RNA sequence: UAUUAUAUUUAUUCAUAUAAUUAAUAGGAUAAUAUUUGUAGUUUUUGAUACCAUGAUAAGGAUUAUAAAUUGAAAGUGUUAAUAUCAUAAUCAAAAUUUAUUAUUUAUAUUAAAUAUGUAUGUGUAGAUAAAAUAAGAAAUUA
């Protein structure tokens, strides 16, 4: 510390490190806070057998609870920084300085892949591509098809 | 060490001698490809033919990493139209009766 | 009318540039003929116009037939003329329209877009609800409600 | 609470400037422009308004 | 090129180069490995 | 069904490549193996069913397995005697040598200049192409701080690619032998090439009508109101019920006192109990799992 | 229309038969389904744009519901959502990380059991040789800085630093 | 996993992401199957038992096969159980017919 | 960036004049939260349902030696106003204090009663070019 | 185009002798390539 | 890429001057408010100009005809407690049915703007002469 | 099996293939030296 | 230990649910939880709680509405000039809601 | 000349086994044969270390609420704080305490594995919060200031190969380490079975599998903590024989055996 | 559409003008979708593993 | 001179960054027995830092033309590999306009879910500027 030894070229690198400890935090609060908020904000009665004074006493009861938990990761995604593993490197995500199935920014991407070490093929830089989905609708369509076949596929039990 | 496999098996080419015969040289003012073959693109389409890669069913070829150009996944070996269809088959055709779209509302 | 709103006036010439993407447009040239037959009134400036323009429209792909050079210049003396006639043989059925549709809106007890003549209604042009309270060219306050130029009854 | 007399600090800073004209980069005259039409030339303006 | 080094399996600059399988050869198992069987480990555990 | 239509078993084996020559000549190097493979258990198989056709006795089990009704399509408890069972069983064994057979015959088809591994009627096991995944990526190739214009005048597209094979085989019986293999051909693979295993196979369920019975809609109905959200959570038990096995006799009661209250026969109501010939009061009983 | 919506208890009827209303609380029952008190019965709306073959976007299925102000606050929305555990998100935070070997094994554990040492990252080694070959001819352009400032203003009762010119 | 995830520190957590992202286990059952006569003599599901599990399962049935995917539980075992479950608990409610 | 007003200064780049997606700017800055609106009073800037319960930040959640400022999603409850204890907001310079307490604040985060970008400019955070460019626009007298 | 054929110089259909590689070329994709495909029977 | 020049102090005696400036901004915004809610509900309370366009029909008809006489005889009451505010007004008429389809369809509204005009309104440069000072919204006198 | 492929069971096993004296297998553990040369062709010595 | 765990959705969450409602209602004191306050049990006290805005009930506001009395009016414009102070004089019976006791 | 970071440090081990220890060589990673390690800061800087490298929610940031400091500059400007006497007149205090930070073991699934909602994380292993000695979780004492220094603190000096084994854990790491370091059997082969705390819910399994209600006597079974005793499994599957249960009576028992010890093999 | 029995409820508009005037909101913050929002935005568009988009689940 | 056309159309009010500690390995049910349950030896070093500390990919139309064919280039635009010898400055929310390098909604109906912009009506009106010959539709003044 203090710049003593650094190991790694870049000391930033390290935040990387930071976001995934954060991501991990959603795993362990999501369910948690959404059931709180959920119980909550819920006007309707709860159910058949909580209803009336003990469903509104029980509703402040959880936002309480909910209150007191100091650490509890309520961040909502799009708001926690990108950064890259390897030059540590920043970008907004939804934008074309961020690279998302490499999940890496526009500055490594260009070198990565010029310097062979990504494995890609070049498509024409002016169109759609190869792919059938995103030549039909574009950015939309193929994310439409993907959630069809991560989800809708399935007839639910 | 991992390294010792990186090591060349064989002797290197030497560079003996001279550019090769129609090389690139440049004089003055002079926009010059290292890419473009000088002597073969000089050469009249009417007589060579539009053809960069042999004429081949194009399943034979492969777009080609890092390389703008296309390479034969079997190294070198080619195969003529005639063995992607049946013996004598028209317009090399899985069937003659009909074209692709023929053969699909035909089926319909 | 339902656009009302004030507007940009093109010159005649950029209009009719439009060829087949606007000027020519069959579909509008279609309901012009319909107004113009509806009134009893031969459609003649605009079958010339379209006979013009079906033509441009068939060769508009060709290169221009080969020059030779003269000193005289009477080709492209008489090239210029021909072009100019049709030219003038389109302003006149573009002024046709602009005529007889302000008219026949006066029958129908149509208001115009704001800023236009309507001969025997409105003479300076007619305004009501402009983003400028007064009039733009007159320079005098406009009334409100919106200024009327027909009798009540419908 | 209770709005005071005077404002110390709040009038004190420098007003906004009117703007002069009006248009591309606020800078525009108003004036007789060609947009204008022609309402003593002919049944039609001219230029014509759209129609 | 840099203080991070790369890494051979990713990388197709190396997996395809003159010193491992191209892309275009065919792709077979080079040879069959037996490990496991040749000379076996007895289980001991790091905890009891 | 007949011929290539129908089986017990069907293996989806859904090969991944990074190209799609790999993959091609992955599935032509797989589809080979499990041809051999194949025919050499349903070979097996088969010699099996013609051993079984030729002569054989039966279970006992399998008569009772016939004989448990309580009436048949004719309305009485019936008797199926050994001879007319054995002759189910002949008849299914008799399907099983055609499709054992259909099989066999499809294995042996495709030879040096002939062979065509996508027509299943012309292979086994056969081949269906399936859609390439391909994603393409935009992005900025300038580094530069000071103009956005700049940044998107450069712009790139390049493509992930992943592309894929399928592998069908169906087989008219279920064989963990077949089944091993064919997990282990991940080990052997072509280089930087991945694969899934998709089973479809058939399962005997069991409904319980003593478990899930079929009774009338309650007396008083269920609203709106037990749906709420959380009433999921709240308002429900997991299905099924827990309805007792077991009850006990009050004082003046006796067998078709007891039987009459739990809605059984007492020749039921004896049996669940066999160990008890009389019952006292106070005694604890098992409930026929039949009772009403 | 405005209406009441209607219901006829099946004993009513002048034949008895099972009334939709009363299968769908047995659907309800079955997968068990919250069943929305205030869904207004005029906002059927099918989306065009995915469920028509007119366009050319197509899937057959109703990908978003066209309901305005619908978010992610909502209890409703909470309650058909999926959770973010074992999703790509998961997948990010552990094989995206600065030293990807490091994913795969401790370092001090495969240094230690291939070399037979721990071995230094190859940025700190950079540091290391040119400390050495720079201090071979210049000396004291240096500075003395370390973790622990113990070790050097009180050494052991030996340590007598060989002097230097 | 064959390749990269196949052998160190990390092939358990990718052995186990894949495993749940995998848990969906598919139960089918033609209808035509279902109508047979039961150990009573009655038909186990007749016309009007059957538009019930037609109306009762909407989306879930289709070409006359009745599909529950069970995504329920991280682990296929407990999805057979699970789907095993609904299926019998869906006759129970359509055999009132 | 071209002055670091901040350490990111040093880490960040502006790209010139960059679009982003619709409503996510990396930097939160809200020059709005107070805008004006007499009918929009009680939707605007605040919370979407009258029924939510007050954030967070409106209670003390665990054993605290004490606070500096607090946050400005707080919101302004009628204790703020009676209780008369120090209520500190975090804006720039330093630290905005609620001093004259008001019930026409109530009901509102503090985000709503502090005005982001003042009026008033401090002519020796500038340079004499920025100085120049705020004479230009018609700001600062000169 | 004749605007541009300096920029072109790769673009027709280009026997080569040297292919031109990422490292060097941009935005090329090879000279078998037809962006403007007419439907052939 | 030129490094970031650092920025100057914050100035003394500024972070008193930043505390006044917010706090009488913000007693000033006391009573602009009060005024603005005033101004709003004054509005809400008065008058207005008719919401329809007389230049189109079903509302160029004479004013002893038509339209004008299935207001004057059953919808005017309704028209007057509602003060001739666009919204309510054309919402009358879709449920008055006996015009039914017509009032989005046939039928011209006058645009927002100026169907907010004071009943009595006779200039147009109204719109122009409301008051600045208030943030309604368009929506004050 | 969701355990088997830990890094330190692998590193053991090598350990373990250490002390009995056997690496000859083992991936990590072995460096090839030797290359095999190329055959020649009396078609050409030119050939390079 | 072994479980079967569900996943996804928070629907296949049924057991957990109850149980994470029955530790916080244990865990929870209603003494502390009476103090969490919505919105619009705050606003009550602010000068102008309740009117409608302009979409859909604008013309239903009333003169009524308006605290005429917190503030002071010039004559000739009709302009609110001046406000009261509103806290010194205030009186109310209900700073908290009426069914909370700390 | 000399500049440190820490002007003081700590040995990990006692004088016991140190004194002898030290006439045996030990050898020193090469490349930098010192090391000053977490384990050796002194107590005091331990605690500001560890205040530090949590963001906004950690002790160290002076508006926490945390801040021992009665005093902070912004800007040149002196900012005095707020005592929470005078915090809590207009902003009202609803604390639970320390067990509102620790949800039941029932819902370690759902958590992905914890029972903390502690702002670190907190690993149930010996090594990752490991100071010297082996790391150890109270779930009765947890608090922001966290004085075993068990959880994961992504900043602090030495945290970087703490972080990495995090991110390698195996699947079930949490819920097996749980599991493992309670619930053993004791050193005299008696089973881990009899605990005081859990007594009367296998009491109230018993009782209601006697009663023959399966369902609830299995429903009750998931809240099990600890193993429980074989009384259990007689009684439950005593409860499965007269409905012919199989199935039930089976999963019971495979269940308590070779999972939990073989208290099922009866 | 089935609608709980004992509710008062309304019927699809047939009028255009029942459409337009009425209360109904535009939307105006970003918006969401219950599935979709794990794939960020149409450009992030998430993939876990890279399965055909015609995958078909057996 | 032959291998064939710039004088058409449409545009121009352009702003946005913050609250300091980067240094190591460690495996658990259905395994023939390891409490290795709970694996405990401070302290001799110094660069990527807020700071001098080489490399490398951008943008930028001006004459290889029509056939079975692409209107985007190498001459280098923050983040990358041998020169060290002032300093912890890095997002996990809710935040402070001076910066050449940016296509905004312009008059029938106008704030419901993450919080989301109050300001400039002025005769389409200075000077000066921007873009295009590619599924569109433009045709005659080379070195
Ligand atoms: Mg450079
Ligand atoms: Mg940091």
């Amino acid at each position: 510390m203090r710049h003593i030894g650094q190991d790694v070229p870049k000391r930033h690198t390290h935040f990387v490190l930071e976001s995934r400890l954060m991501y991990e935090k959603s795993f362990r609060d999501c369910w948690l806070h959404s059931v709180c908020r959920a119980i909550s904000q819920l006007d309707e009665p709860l159910s058949k057998t909580v209803v009336g004074t003990h469903q509104k006493m029980l509703q402040r009861k959880v936002t309480c609870f909910q209150y007191n938990q100091y650490g509890l990761f309520k961040t909502p995604y799009y708001r926690l920084a990108n950064v890259d593993r390897y030059h540590a490197v920043q970008g907004v995500a939804g934008t074309r300085e961020w690279v998302p199935y490499v999940n890496v920014s526009y500055w490594t991407m260009n070198k990565m892949v010029r310097g062979g070490n990504l494995l890609v093929h070049r498509v024409h830089y002016t169109g759609w591509g190869t792919d059938s989905h995103l030549k039909k609708g574009g950015w939309e369509h193929r994310w439409n098809k993907v959630l069809q076949r991560n989800v809708l596929q399935y007839s639910r039990i | 060490y991992y390294w010792s496999r990186y090591r060349m098996p064989t002797q290197m080419p030497k560079f003996d001698g001279p550019a090769p015969v129609a090389a690139p040289q440049s004089m003055n003012s002079t926009k010059t490809n290292e890419f473009i073959d000088p002597i073969d693109d000089k050469f009249p389409m009417s007589i060579r033919g539009p053809l960069v890669r042999p004429d081949v069913p194009e399943d034979q070829y492969v777009d080609s990493w890092y390389i703008c150009t296309s390479m034969t996944h079997h190294m070198g070996d080619y195969r003529p139209w005639s063995a992607s269809a049946p013996p004598n088959a028209f317009r090399f055709r899985p069937f003659n009766e009909f074209d692709a779209k023929g053969r699909e509302y035909v089926q319909y | 009318n339902t656009f009302l709103t004030s507007s940009v006036a093109t010159p005649p010439i950029s209009v009719i540039r439009t060829g087949p993407k606007w000027w020519a447009d069959p579909e509008r040239m279609v309901r012009q003929k319909l107004m113009y037959f509806t009134l009893g009134v031969d459609q003649l400036p605009l079958r010339r116009t379209a006979v013009i323009q079906r033509d441009l429209q068939r060769f508009h792909m060709c290169k221009p037939p080969p020059r030779v050079g003269d000193s005289t210049g009477y080709k492209r003396s008489r090239a210029a003329q021909l072009n100019t006639w049709y030219r003038r043989i389109q302003y006149q059925e573009y002024h046709m329209q602009h005529l007889f549709t302000r008219h026949v809106w006066g029958l129908l007890r149509v208001y115009p877009g704001n800023t236009t003549k309507i001969q025997g209604k409105a003479d300076d042009g007619y305004v009501g609800y402009d983003s400028v309270p007064f009039h733009r060219y007159n320079r005098a306050p406009l009334p409100f409600p919106a200024r009327e130029l027909y009798e009540r009854r419908k | 609470t209770a709005t005071p007399e005077r404002f110390s600090v709040l009038g004190t800073t420098h007003p906004k400037p009117k703007r002069t004209g009006f248009g591309r980069n606020n800078k525009m005259r108003s004036k007789p422009s060609d947009n204008v039409a022609w309402y003593d030339k002919g049944p039609v303006e001219w230029l014509p308004r759209p129609v | 090129v840099g203080y991070t080094p790369v890494n051979p399996d990713t990388s197709p600059m190396v997996a395809y180069s003159q010193y491992h399988w191209h892309y275009n050869l065919p792709q077979g198992m080079e040879r069959p490995h037996s490990v496991n069987r040749t000379f076996a480990a007895p289980f001991q555990s790091n905890h009891s | 069904e007949d011929g290539i239509r129908g089986s017990e078993v069907t293996y989806k084996i859904v090969l991944e490549g990074f190209w799609d020559h790999h993959v091609m000549k992955l599935a032509e190097d797989v589809c080979m193996f499990l041809k051999d493979v194949g025919r050499q258990i349903v070979e097996e198989k088969l010699v099996a069913v013609r051993r079984l056709l030729q002569g054989g006795a039966v279970d006992p089990e399998l008569l009772a397995a016939f004989n448990c009704a309580r009436a048949g399509p004719f309305g009485g408890l019936d008797e199926y005697d050994k001879e007319e069972v054995a002759n189910f069983l002949r008849s299914d064994l008799r399907r099983l040598e055609e499709q054992c057979l259909s099989v066999i015959n499809r294995c042996n088809v495709p030879v040096p200049g002939a062979t065509n591994i996508y027509d299943p009627h012309t292979s086994w096991p056969h081949v269906e192409k399936l859609e390439p995944w391909v994603r393409m990526a935009e992005f900025w190739t300038s580094s530069s701080d000071t103009s956005f214009t700049e940044l998107e005048m450069s712009t790139a597209h390049y493509e992930f690619r992943k592309f894929f094979r399928v592998i069908i085989c169906k087989l008219p019986f279920q064989s963990t032998e077949f089944e091993k293999r064919m997990y282990d051909i991940r080990h052997w693979l072509h280089r930087q090439t991945s694969c899934e295993f998709h089973t479809i196979y058939r399962r005997n369920v069991i409904h319980d009508s003593a478990v899930f019975p079929t009774e009338h809609d309650p007396a008083t109905p269920t609203t709106h109101e037990h749906h709420r959200m959380f009433s999921f959570a709240l308002d429900w038990q997991s299905a099924p019920v827990n309805r007792l096995s077991t009850d006990t006799v009050h004082e003046g009661e006796s067998w078709d006192a007891v039987a009459q209250r739990l809605g059984c026969s007492v020749g039921e109501l004896k049996d669940a109990n066999a160990e008890r010939e009389t019952i006292e009061a106070g005694v604890v009983i098992n409930v026929p799992v039949t009772a009403t | 229309g405005v209406h009441r919506v209607g219901y006829t208890h099946p004993s009513t009827l002048p034949v008895p038969c099972a009334q939709r209303w009363d299968l769908r609380l047995a659907r309800a029952r079955i997968f068990q389904e919250y069943i929305e008190e205030k869904a207004p019965g005029a906002w059927q709306l099918e989306d065009e744009r995915s469920m028509s073959p007119e366009f050319k976007t197509f899937t057959g299925y109703p990908m978003r519901d066209m309901r305005p102000g619908y978010g992610q606050n909502l209890p409703d929305y909470i309650m058909k959502k999926r959770l973010p555990n074992n999703t790509h998100y998961e997948l990010f935070a552990r094989r995206d990380i600065p030293n990807e070997d490091n994913a795969m094994y401790g370092k001090y554990l495969y240094d230690m059991t291939v070399h037979g040492t721990s071995l230094p990252s190859t940025y700190r080694m950079h540091k290391d040789i040119n400390k050495a070959q720079r201090n071979d001819r210049k000396l004291s352009g240096n500075r003395f800085k370390v973790l622990c400032s113990s070790g050097a203003k009180n050494p052991p009762s030996g340590w007598e630093p060989i002097p230097d010119a | 996993d064959n390749l990269q995830y196949k052998r160190y520190d990390w092939q358990g957590w990718y052995q186990r992401m894949l495993d749940v992202h995998n848990r969906n286990v598919s139960l089918r059952c033609r209808i035509c199957d279902l109508q047979r006569l039961d150990g009573n003599g009655v038909q186990f599901v007749d016309m009007q038992t059957e538009r019930r599990l037609r109306i009762l399962a909407q989306h879930r049935v289709g070409m006359g096969v009745l599909k529950l995917d069970a995504d329920k539980y991280e682990d296929q075992a407990d999805n057979v159980t699970f789907g095993t479950t609904k299926l019998s608990e869906l006759l129970a409610d359509a055999r009132k017919a | 960036l071209k002055i670091a007003k901040s350490a990111f200064g040093f880490y960040l780049a502006r790209r010139g004049q960059r679009k982003y997606p619709f409503l996510r700017r990396p930097h939160i800055k809200n020059t709005h939260s107070m805008n004006p609106s007499a009918p929009y009073f009680w939707s605007f800037m605040t919370a979407k349902s009258q029924m939510a319960f007050l954030p967070e930040e409106n209670y003390i959640t665990g054993d605290w030696t004490g606070k500096f400022f607090v946050s400005k999603r707080q919101v302004y409850t009628l204790q703020h106003a009676t209780s008369g204890a120090k209520v500190r907001v975090k804006s720039f310079p330093s630290i905005f204090e609620f001093n004259s307490p008001s019930r026409w604040n109530i009901g509102k985060e503090m985000n709503t009663l502090t005005k982001p970008r003042m009026d008033l400019i401090d002519e020796q955070m500038l340079t004499k070019k920025q100085r120049l460019d705020y004479v230009r626009a018609g700001l600062l007298p000169k | 185009g004749h605007v541009m054929t300096p920029h072109t110089t790769l673009h027709g259909r280009r026997i080569f002798w040297i292919p031109p590689t990422w490292n060097r070329a941009g935005r090329f994709l090879g000279p078998h390539v037809t962006l403007y495909p007419g439907m052939t029977p | 890429w030129a490094k970031p020049k650092k920025r100057p102090k914050v100035g003394q005696g500024f972070h008193e001057k930043a505390q006044k400036w917010r706090e009488e901004y913000l007693l000033d915004r006391h009573r602009a408010l009060a005024d603005s809610l005033r101004a709003y509900v004054e509005f809400s309370t008065s008058k207005r100009v008719e919401p329809w366009d007389a230049r189109f029909k079903p509302f160029d008809r004479i004013e002893k005809d038509g339209v004008y006489v299935l207001m004057r005889y059953m919808m005017e009451e309704k028209l007057q407690l509602c003060n001739y505010h666009h919204r309510p007004v054309k919402r009358l008429f879709c449920n008055i049915g006996l015009m039914g389809p017509q009032i989005t369809t046939k039928a011209r509204w006058k645009p927002y703007r100026f169907a907010t005009n004071p009943a009595g309104t006779s200039k147009a440069e109204r719109m122009y002469q409301r008051d600045k000072t208030v943030y309604t919204h368009g929506h004050n006198d | 099996f969701y355990e088997w492929g830990r890094a330190v069971k692998q590193f053991d096993f090598i350990e373990f293939r250490r002390r009995n004296g056997w690496l000859y297998d083992l991936h990590l553990m072995k460096c090839t030296t030797k290359q095999v040369g190329p055959l020649r062709d009396f078609n050409d010595p030119d050939a390079v | 230990r072994y479980k079967a765990s569900p996943h996804g959705y928070i629907r296949h969450f049924e057991n957990e649910v109850r149980d994470l409602l029955q530790y916080v209602d244990g865990v929870t004191p209603w003494k502390q939880a009476q103090k969490i306050r919505t919105y619009w049990e705050v606003r009550s006290h602010h000068p102008m709680p309740q009117f409608n805005r302009p979409e859909v009930a604008m013309h239903r506001n009333t003169v009524g509405l308006l605290p005429a009395h917190m503030w002071e009016t010039d004559k000739k414009t009709g302009k609110v000039k001046s406000v009261k102070d509103s806290v010194r004089d205030y009186q109310t019976k209900t700073p908290y809601p009426k069914w909370v006791q700390l | 000349s000399v500049s440190g970071v820490f002007s003081k440090g700590r040995g990990i081990g006692h004088e016991a086994t140190t004194s002898i220890l030290r006439y045996i060589p030990r050898a020193r990673v090469p490349w930098q044969p010192s090391r000053f390690g977490r384990e050796n800061l002194t107590a005091a800087d331990m605690a500001r270390l560890w205040s530090r490298g949590r963001y906004r929610d950690g002790p160290g940031n002076y508006n926490s609420g945390y801040c021992t400091e009665r005093t902070h500059v912004l800007e040149e400007n002196t900012v005095s704080i707020i005592p929470r006497r005078e915090l809590e007149k207009y902003m009202p205090d609803i604390t639970i305490g320390p067990k509102a930070l620790v949800t039941p073991v029932s819902l370690m699934n759902a958590r992905n594995g914890h029972r903390v909602t502690h702002d670190l994380l907190h690993s149930y292993d010996p090594h990752i919060g490991r100071l010297g000695k082996p790391a150890v979780v109270d779930h009765d004492n947890i608090t922001v200031e966290d004085p075993n220094r068990v959880g994961l603190n992504a900043a602090t000096l030495d945290c970087r190969g703490r972080i990495y084994r995090w991110l390698r854990r195996g699947p079930f790491f949490q819920v097996d380490n749980y599991f493992r370091r309670s619930v053993k059997l004791n050193r005299d082969g008696t089973l881990p079975t009899d605990f005081v705390h859990e007594a009367p819910l296998m009491r109230k399994i018993i009782r209601l599998a006697h009663r023959g209600h399966l369902k609830a006597a299995c429903e009750e079974y998931r809240r099990v903590t600890t193993v429980p005793p074989v009384e259990v499994y007689r009684a439950l599957t005593a409860c499965c024989v007269p409905g012919a249960k199989l199935a039930d009576a089976v999963s019971i028992f495979e269940d308590g055996d070779s999972k939990l010890f073989y208290v099922s093999r009866d | 559409m089935q609608q709980i029995p004992g509710k008062v409820d309304q019927t699809p508009f047939e009028e255009d003008q029942t459409w337009l005037l009425h209360s109904i909101p535009v939307q105006q913050l970003e918006m969401h979708h219950h599935e979709k929002d794990l794939q960020d935005l149409p450009f992030i568009n998430h993939e876990q593993f890279p399965r055909s988009l015609e995958w078909n689940a057996p």
